[PDB]
């Protein structure tokens, strides 16, 4: 993540990261529905932040230091170029719909109205495909991949100095190899969590009320999709 | 410090979320109660032993079936959650989060867990429960869950209240100890 992001996304609310005079001039439900709104990006940043803890830090430097088996590397870290593609984009759409929403003269008072076409254009057509068949495929091989660690640990000691080296930092307390591909798993489903609670104060505009109702129901589709589509893989 | 691994299971609205959220910030949010939990990693020391306690949540698998039980592999403990204010949520207990968690997770201390407890007390609770022909979840009827499931423990706290919060989490702690 870089600096910029980490600041505006660093109060734990919306409410606390515009400025209290701005937050003053704002009737209770806009205040509400910020609040969830914020909460979807800031976790959104967490989630391309978590893939890139995944490839630069990890799978990355496996392949930089350690002399491990061809495919292994792969087995540990399914689809993380190909999910940190579509999340780095979708983080890119909803940090751009905010930053379009800046007051003139602030770089943190901000009012997103339009949500539900941006969700919209996220969890339908070929970006909604290429999530399913992604998801499907990581999920169906996220056993494996910890089973593959377990295994590269329990034999290996120039694994083990690797791990210990690179999740020494604070910040990376509960970023660890398993605990990324638990995040990664459990990420899509909290997007109706999310969506659900910006519906709920979003009654407000109805062609708002109808965009986010319709993404509600695209993202349960993909959810009960991918779902389906999974199968265990053991190695 | 030892690392171990707890994850909350139960139904959709009985205060799971809730429940790590004020543990994980140590007060009960003043401003804004997040909808999501990502993962915590808990610095917990109970009866002199340091240990390293991941918190995870299954909010939003409810309905996932094939997804839901990747939260489970290395599971050191499970905190089974139901709400007092519903007693419903405790009948689904013994039938469909019971025979999943002892599936997916053999041999695992499980704590049965009221949560939300302060409704015991709550006007407005006591006469919705009563139109449908009801009442809150008594300390007697989940002890007897417990039971009945072989659960290693039976606790009740309230998330807004943070009464009890802590206590349970010490205690999933040496649950996990257990060997
Ligand atoms: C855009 C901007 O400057 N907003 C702001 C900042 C601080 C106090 C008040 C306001 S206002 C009057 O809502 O635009
Ligand atoms: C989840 C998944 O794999 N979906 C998939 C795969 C191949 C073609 C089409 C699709 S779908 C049903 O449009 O998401």
């Amino acid at each position: 993540s870089m600096e910029m992001d980490e600041k505006d996304f660093a109060a734990d609310s919306w409410s606390l990261a515009v400025d209290s005079s701005f937050l003053q001039q704002h009737k209770k439900e806009v205040m509400k529905q910020q609040d969830v709104i914020y909460e979807l990006i800031q976790t959104e940043l967490h989630h391309v932040r978590t893939l890139k803890i995944m490839t630069r830090l990890f799978r990355t430097g496996m392949l930089e230091e350690l002399h491990l088996e061809p495919g292994v590397v792969q087995g540990l870290f399914p689809c993380v170029d190909e999910l940190s593609d579509i999340h780095t984009r979708f983080l890119s759409q909803l940090l751009e719909r905010r930053r379009q929403a800046l007051c003139p003269g602030s770089t943190r008072n901000f009012v997103i109205h339009r949500l539900g076409d941006l969700l919209i254009s996220q969890f339908s057509g070929p970006s909604a495909e290429q999530m399913c068949k992604t998801y499907s495929e990581f999920c169906s091989r996220h056993s494996k991949a910890l089973k593959l660690y377990k295994e590269l640990y329990a034999r290996d000691k120039r694994f083990q100095q690797f791990i210990r080296k690179v999740t020494r930092p604070a910040v990376l307390k509960r970023h660890g190899v398993q605990e990324c591909i638990l995040l990664v798993t459990q990420r899509i489903t909290k997007y109706p969590l999310l969506i659900s609670r910006i519906l709920q104060h979003s009654h407000g505009i109805e062609e708002e009320r109808q965009d986010l109702t319709t993404a509600l129901g695209l993202v349960k589709e993909l959810l009960s999709n991918v779902d389906e589509g999974i199968y265990q893989l053991e190695k | 410090a030892i690392r171990k691994k707890l994850v909350i299971v139960g139904d959709g609205a009985c205060g799971k979320t809730c429940l790590l959220i004020v543990f994980s910030k140590d007060q009960f949010p003043e401003v804004y109660v997040p909808t999501v939990f990502e993962n915590y990693v808990a610095d917990i020391e109970v009866d002199g032993k340091q240990v390293e306690l991941a918190l995870w949540d299954t909010a939003g698998q409810e309905d996932y079936d094939r997804l839901r039980p990747l939260s489970y592999p290395d599971t050191d403990v499970i905190l089974m959650c139901f709400s007092i204010d519903s007693p419903d949520s405790l009948e689904n207990i013994p039938e469909k989060w019971t025979p999943e968690v002892k599936h997916f997770c053999p041999n695992v201390p499980i704590i049965l867990v009221g949560n939300k407890k302060d409704l015991r007390n709550d006007e407005h609770t006591r006469r919705e429960l009563a139109k449908m022909k009801q009442e809150p979840v008594k300390p007697e009827e989940g002890r007897d869950m417990a039971n009945r499931i072989g659960a290693f423990g039976y606790m009740e706290c309230s998330a807004k209240t943070k009464d009890g919060v802590r206590e349970v989490f010490e205690m999933a702690t040496r649950a996990a100890l257990q060997a």
